[PDB]
């Protein structure tokens, strides 16, 4: 399989859409 | 008086459970919502619609990260043909002993979920080798999908955000959807086959630190602007090409063979190669059509609203009024939505028609039980897209519609004659429904008496020669390309027929599932498939021209689209709404899903274990589909966990169960009504004032029943979630548990 | 609350105000019709929906309407 | 006189969003992007062209002349600092200046953030040249 | 790294739902 | 009026169903 290194920096990365998908879910209203 | 739903002041000062509800089923309306303007109703969908774009692709990564890190991707390459796909893996607590050791399978340490999808095929097809691959494209997509996340923030922002204007310019979505998003990405994934995908078939890897130096052709562009074209189609793959090595291997990139790669019996790439390639000739020229603000192309508004023809004076198009039309797709949403769902929907059955037969990816003619679970997946999703094309179609006629803009053309001639179209769908659906089933019952009789030549058998004449006119030989008719002497077999003029040497070894041969051989069983089915198609369309057509109001009812549009009733009187109005006819069509559109997979299903039983005659026989009579295909194909699954232990089918076994569980649920929100419920209640609530310690606590909202409409959904979603998840365990571990 | 609609088609029959239980209903005098008076709904908060009203209209099409909307605690019909 | 060339919303749009123009920066901050912008494609020209492109310190030799022409460059800044420069035009598709390249002050941190962004650009195209390798196994 | 299975998986089973569930009935009953 | 553009295409689609029987007639090969 792939490397357990290579598991991490695809949960850092998975951060950025977590970040973005909260600000657009709040910029459409409450 | 709470603040929640923020969209409804009428909804937020409800007192009862009533506010929660429906908080959920108008949420996502955005043109019920309170004080929803029309050029701020776009500006929300549009962003709203990079929200659903961005759930694709961290959903399609989460198939690439998982098969990376839990599959057996690079192990699945060695051998496809036996070694079985492994999905994700399992890590639940609640498992005993003996069910860690069942579900350790396929060469795992843990317990892990044999995939069913079929996306190892896909990714082997494109060239994908190795698990690195798998994880680089997953982490891509991660990126891709968080650039569509701040796509939609940063087109809701108050410069950024996009005019009304912007949005009804629908000549200038046509150039650029046409020629852009279906042309240049067919021209893209050419030249991903071509760079990568073929080059990767035969054993030479082509990946992003060489594509650069290496060319996908000795000759290498110079035949491209010189028209020397056919050195593209120089020495193919041949017919000893063992797949992704270097045996029998070609040089020819774009190629027209036509019919099946020996091996892994899909269709070849270098055909698939200029295909992708033709289909974006074809659509880039069709994206050069419609006006834009360069002064030159076809507009349709004109096309719409033009009276003659070359000087001759007539009513429009096909001398047919289709004048408002163009202000009436364009203008509403509903009519927009209503329509490309149906769009959508003819072609997503037709994906799954032409995906068991002309199979295109390696060695998934052989891996069975992924191969029946990607025609009963694309023929379900086709179901809904259907009726809710007729659905959001009605809800235009309630709501969108305007016969003043709409007077004297086309869909206005439609609303006339409206008794005339039901009156003769009532016709057909009885016609069929009074001899199809007749036909059963008559054979079963017969059957049941012990003088089975009674039966009533009829071949089916006219498809017995469709695929005798497209080349088949096993019937003898002797016509169009299986008549060698045929004007249409020879191409008379030109004699250009490249495909047809290998597309008359494809049909004729009986390995694989292109036009399968026909019957008198397959008559009957046809027929019965025939009365699902002109009933649920029955019920979705009369629901939407009958939802301005009719005889029983004038007015209903004033009452919206989802209202109950208009109570006792007038003999009563139970289920009068065109909601409600939404309602009762997903019954029969999920019934007559079942009769084409149910039919798919047992057809390719005979297939894929050699045994024709069980289905030739016995598919004529009804107790032959429920013995020998319900009863007896039930036995691998149901006996998944028994007090002797457990196999790897026990999911299947529980789920099956879970599945009719669900399902008879839904039977308490339909045959029992709302008012039953509410004296229910009435007691509890009393009860609870009552007992001594409990009344410390008490509800903020007034406990009251489901509403009508709402137990109608929410009877609707047991009924369809347990419809599925019976079949769908049934559908796998039939398959799964024979092979 | 719901509301109820009464169109200038009714008789002056009264068999609407004799019919809805909550007593939304009431008799105005009216100069048009034969019996000289037409339905009023003055009192459209304290109705519950029933329909009973439009049930006992003679008049083809229904001269009084109920068109159901936002459900407070009186039109719920809720004893607690 | 006005075109589609000097006044189409997509280049109005455009001219008005370079680091040259932005609204709302510091003077640093506009040479800043402007530095690494120039020091990034002048690392082109020098090594795949230059007198010693086919050696093994090919992309040295574009290194070490990108970096030597961005402090000429960064001198001419400073020669335009220093006198006395005449203020900046205003033209139909940018209707007002930065208000920072008017001052003699202003262009000396224009002229340093050049220095400070042209070399750095220029290492970066040095990292990424002789690294290709490594970046194509860190994708495939 | 399979050991991150025994870590988000009791957070999405227990603390996710938690975490909504009391978020949204505080939110749902707020005047 | 007799229809002439109703029944034009429609004897029009009609002459299309004859002949594709005329193939399975064996009429026309
Ligand atoms: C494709 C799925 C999808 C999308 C894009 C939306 C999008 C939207 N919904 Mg919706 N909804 C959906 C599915 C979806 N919904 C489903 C399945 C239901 C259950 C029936 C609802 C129930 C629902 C309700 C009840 C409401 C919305 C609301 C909204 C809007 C704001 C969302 C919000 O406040 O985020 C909340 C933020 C988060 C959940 C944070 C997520 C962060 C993660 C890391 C937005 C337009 C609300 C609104 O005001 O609309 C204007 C609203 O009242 N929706
Ligand atoms: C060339 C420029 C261009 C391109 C690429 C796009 C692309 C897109 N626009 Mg668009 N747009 C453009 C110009 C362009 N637009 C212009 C100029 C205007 C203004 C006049 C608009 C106005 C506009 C609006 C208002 C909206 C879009 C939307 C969309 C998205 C469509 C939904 C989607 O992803 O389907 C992708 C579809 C395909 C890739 C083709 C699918 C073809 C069929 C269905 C299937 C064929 C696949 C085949 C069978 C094989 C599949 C197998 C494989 C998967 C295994 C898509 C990203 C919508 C959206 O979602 O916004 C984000 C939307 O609401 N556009
Ligand atoms: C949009 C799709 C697409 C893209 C981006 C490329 C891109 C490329 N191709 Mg390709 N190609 C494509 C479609 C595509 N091709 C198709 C459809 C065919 C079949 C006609 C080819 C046939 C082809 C050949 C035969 C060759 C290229 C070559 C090239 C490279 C040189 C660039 C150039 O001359 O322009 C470049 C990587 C040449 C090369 O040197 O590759 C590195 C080369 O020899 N391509
Ligand atoms: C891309 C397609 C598309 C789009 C954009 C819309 C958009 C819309 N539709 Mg539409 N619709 C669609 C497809 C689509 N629909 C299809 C395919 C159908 C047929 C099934 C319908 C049938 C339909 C009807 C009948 C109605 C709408 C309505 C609406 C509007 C509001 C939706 C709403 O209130 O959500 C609220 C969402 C829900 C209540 C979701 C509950 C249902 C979920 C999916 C059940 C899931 C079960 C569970 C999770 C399974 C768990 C399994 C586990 C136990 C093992 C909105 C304009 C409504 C309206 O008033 O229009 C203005 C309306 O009356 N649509
Ligand atoms: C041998 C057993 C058998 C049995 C029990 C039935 C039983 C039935 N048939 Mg059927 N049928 C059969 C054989 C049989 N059929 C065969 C062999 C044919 C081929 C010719 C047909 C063709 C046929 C048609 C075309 C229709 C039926 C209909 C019916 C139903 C009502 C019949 C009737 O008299 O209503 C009492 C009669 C009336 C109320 C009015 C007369 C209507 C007749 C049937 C049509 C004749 C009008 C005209 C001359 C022809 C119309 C054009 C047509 C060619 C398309 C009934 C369930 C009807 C149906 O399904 O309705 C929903 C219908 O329309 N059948
Ligand atoms: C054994 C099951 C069964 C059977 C034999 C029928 C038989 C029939 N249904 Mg029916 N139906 C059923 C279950 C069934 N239904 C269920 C469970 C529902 C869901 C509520 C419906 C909903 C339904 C509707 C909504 C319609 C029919 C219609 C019809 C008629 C179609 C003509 C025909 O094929 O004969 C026929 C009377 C159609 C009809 O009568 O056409 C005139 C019609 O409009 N049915
Ligand atoms: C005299 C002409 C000339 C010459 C010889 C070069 C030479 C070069 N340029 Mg360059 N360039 C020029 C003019 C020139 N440039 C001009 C006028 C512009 C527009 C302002 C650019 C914009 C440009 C960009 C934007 C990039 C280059 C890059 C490169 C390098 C490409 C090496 C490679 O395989 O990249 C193949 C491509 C990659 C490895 C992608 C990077 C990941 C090479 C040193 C690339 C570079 O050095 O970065 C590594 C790069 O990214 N150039
Ligand atoms: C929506 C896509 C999706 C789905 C359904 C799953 C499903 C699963 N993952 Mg997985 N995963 C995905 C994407 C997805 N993955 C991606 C992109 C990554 C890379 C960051 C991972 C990384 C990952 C790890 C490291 C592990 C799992 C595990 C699991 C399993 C248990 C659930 C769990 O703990 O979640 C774990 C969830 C995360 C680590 C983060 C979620 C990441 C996605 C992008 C969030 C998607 C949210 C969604 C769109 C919101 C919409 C909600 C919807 C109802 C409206 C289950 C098979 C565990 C497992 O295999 O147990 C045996 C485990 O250890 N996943
Ligand atoms: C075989 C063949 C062919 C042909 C084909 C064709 C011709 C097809 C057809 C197709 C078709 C023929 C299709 C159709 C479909 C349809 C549908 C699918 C419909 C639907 C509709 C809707 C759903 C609508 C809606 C609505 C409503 C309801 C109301 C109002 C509004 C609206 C309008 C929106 C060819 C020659 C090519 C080739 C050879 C082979
Ligand atoms: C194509 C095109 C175009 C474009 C072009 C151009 C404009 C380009 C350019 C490009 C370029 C030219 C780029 C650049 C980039 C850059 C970068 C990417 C850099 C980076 C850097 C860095 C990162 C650095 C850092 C640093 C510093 C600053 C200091 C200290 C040191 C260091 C190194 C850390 C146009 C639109 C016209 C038109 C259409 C087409
Ligand atoms: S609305 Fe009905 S009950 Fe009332 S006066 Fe008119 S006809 Fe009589
Ligand atoms: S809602 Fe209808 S039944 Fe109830 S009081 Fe009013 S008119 Fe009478």
């Amino acid at each position: 399989s792939i490397s357990d290194t290579q598991v991490y920096i695809a949960l850092v990365v998975a951060l950025i859409p977590g970040l973005l998908a909260w600000r657009l879910a709040t910029e459409l209203y409450k | 008086a709470t603040k929640f739903p923020k969209f409804s002041q009428d909804l937020a000062q409800d007192p009862t459970t009533r506010r929660i509800w429906y908080a959920m089923a108008m949420g996502n309306d955005f043109e019920s919502h309170d004080g929803m303007t029309e050029e701020n109703l776009y500006q929300k969908i549009f962003a709203t619609h990079f929200g659903h774009l961005a759930i694709i692709f961290l959903w399609a990564s989460s198939l690439l990260f998982h098969v990376a890190w839990q599959g057996n991707f690079e192990q699945w390459i060695k051998d496809p043909l036996h070694v079985r796909p492994i999905a994700h893996a399992i890590w639940d607590p609640h498992f005993g002993k003996p069910a860690i050791e069942a579900f350790t399978q396929a060469g795992a340490n843990g317990p892990v979920n044999i995939a069913y999808s079929g996306v190892y095929h896909w990714w082997y097809t494109i060239g994908m080798r190795t698990n690195t691959e798998l994880y680089t494209g997953s982490v891509f997509l991660l990126l891709f999908a968080s650039l569509f996340l701040f796509a939609g923030w940063l087109h809701l922002q108050p410069k950024f955000r996009p005019s009304l204007a912007w949005f009804k310019s629908a000549e200038s979505r046509l150039n650029h959807h046409l020629a852009g998003l279906f042309g240049v990405s067919s021209l893209a994934w050419a030249g991903h086959l071509i760079h990568v995908a073929i080059p990767e078939s035969r054993g030479q890897h082509v990946g992003w630190d060489n594509f650069l130096s290496t060319a996908p052709h000795p000759a290498g562009l110079q035949p491209f602007f010189t028209g020397n074209w056919g050195v593209y189609a120089q020495n193919p793959d041949t017919a000893g090409h063992i797949f992704s090595t270097s045996q029998g291997a070609g040089t020819a990139i774009l190629t027209f063979l036509g019919g099946f790669h020996p091996q892994t019996e899909s269709l070849w790439l270098t055909d698939m190669a200029h295909h992708h390639l033709a289909i974006a000739v074809l659509f880039i020229v069709a994206g050069h059509m419609y006006r834009t603000n360069f002064g030159i192309g076809h507009s349709i508004k004109e096309m719409m609203n033009a009276k003659t023809f070359f000087g001759k004076p007539v009513e429009g198009p096909f001398n047919m009024p289709h004048q408002g039309i163009y202000d009436t797709y364009n203008n509403s949403l509903h009519f927009q939505l209503g329509w490309h769902l149906a769009c959508l929907g003819v072609v997503t059955s037709w994906v799954a028609q032409h995906m068991y037969s002309l199979p295109s990816y390696a060695f998934i003619a052989k891996d069975y039980t992924t191969q029946a679970a990607l025609y009963t997946h694309h023929q379900y999703i086709a179901i809904f897209l259907m009726v809710g094309a007729f659905a959001h179609g009605a809800i235009f006629l309630v709501r969108d519609y305007d016969p003043e803009q709409n007077k004297g053309n086309v869909l206005e001639r439609v609303l006339q004659h409206k008794e005339a179209i039901i009156s003769h769908l009532s016709w057909v659906s009885l016609f069929l429904g009074f001899h199809t089933l007749g036909l059963y019952v008559h054979n079963d009789v017969v059957v049941a008496f012990g003088t089975p030549e009674k039966q009533i058998l009829i071949e089916p004449v006219f498809a017995q020669f469709i695929q005798a006119a497209h080349g088949k030989v096993l019937y003898g008719l002797d016509t169009l390309l299986s008549n060698p002497d045929s004007v249409a077999y020879t191409a008379y003029p030109n004699y250009a027929n490249v495909w047809l040497p290998g597309w008359l070894d494809a049909i004729n041969s009986g390995t694989n599932s292109l036009f399968l051989t026909i019957g008198p069983g397959d008559f009957l089915v046809h027929h019965a498939i025939a009365l699902g198609l002109h009933t649920t369309t029955l019920i979705l057509v009369k629901g939407a021209l009958d939802a301005r109001g009719s005889k029983l009812m004038p007015d209903k549009k004033d009452f919206g689209y989802a209202f109950p009733c208009d109570g006792p009187g007038r003999g009563g109005t139970c289920d009068i709404s065109a909601w409600d006819s939404f309602y009762l069509s997903l019954f029969w559109a999920l019934n007559t899903v079942g009769w084409v997979t149910f039919y798919w299903h047992w057809k390719h039983l005979g297939i894929w274990q050699g045994n024709v005659a069980q289905f030739n026989e016995n598919s004529t009579y009804l107790m032959g589909w429920f013995r020998d295909y319900l009863w007896a194909n039930s036995a691998q699954l149901i006996n998944g966990y028994n007090p002797y232990g457990v196999n790897n089918l026990s999911v299947w076994a529980w789920m099956f169960l879970f599945g009719h569980l669900v399902w008879a649920t839904g039977f308490m929100f339909l045959i029992s009504w709302r008012g039953y419920w509410q004296e229910l209640i009435e007691t509890l609530v009393w009860a609870h004032e009552r007992t001594p310690i409990a009344n410390l606590v008490r509800w903020k909202d007034k406990p009251v029943a489901l509403s009508i409409v709402q137990a109608r959904v929410v009877g609707l979603a047991h009924f369809t979630v347990g419809y599925v998840l019976t079949y769908a365990a049934f559908l796998i571990a039939s398959t799964a548990g024979k092979f | 609350s719901h509301t109820v609609k009464i169109y200038d088609t009714c008789i002056g029959c009264t068999q609407c105000v004799r019919a809805c239980p909550t007593d939304v209903l009431e008799m105005v005098p009216w100069d048009g019709c034969k019996a000289a008076q037409v339905a009023s709904s003055p009192r459209t908060e304290d109705c519950v929906g029933c329909k009973r009203c439009e049930t006992a209209c003679p008049t083809d099409f229904l001269s009084i309407r109920v068109y159901l909307g936002a459900e407070t605690t009186r039109s719920m019909g809720l004893a607690y | 006189l006005e075109t589609p060339v000097n006044a189409s919303p997509l280049v109005k749009w455009f001219i008005n969003n370079l680091p040259a123009y932005r609204p709302g920066l510091t003077p640093f901050r506009r040479g800043l992007e402007v530095g690494m912008a120039h020091g990034y494609f002048l690392f082109g020209p020098f090594a795949k062209l230059g007198p010693l492109r086919d050696a093994a310190n090919a992309n040295l030799a574009g290194l070490l002349g990108a970096i030597g022409l961005v402090v000429l460059f960064t001198l001419a800044l400073s020669l335009y600092a220093n006198s006395n420069p005449p203020t900046a035009l205003a033209s139909v598709t940018v209707p007002n200046p930065p208000d920072a390249f008017q001052s003699k002050e202003g262009w000396n941190n224009f002229a340093s953030a050049f220095l400070i962004g042209g070399i750095g650009g220029a290492v970066v195209a040095y990292f990424l040249t002789s690294n290709l390798a490594l970046i194509q196994g860190l994708v495939g | 790294a399979s050991f991150l299975s025994s870590i988000f998986v009791p957070v999405i089973g227990w603390v996710v739902p938690i975490a909504t569930f009391s978020f949204l009935f505080l939110y749902i009953e707020r005047e | 009026p007799p229809y002439t553009f109703r029944t034009g295409w429609a004897l029009l689609l009609l002459a299309v169903n004859f002949l594709v029987a005329a193939y399975y007639f064996h009429i026309i090969q």
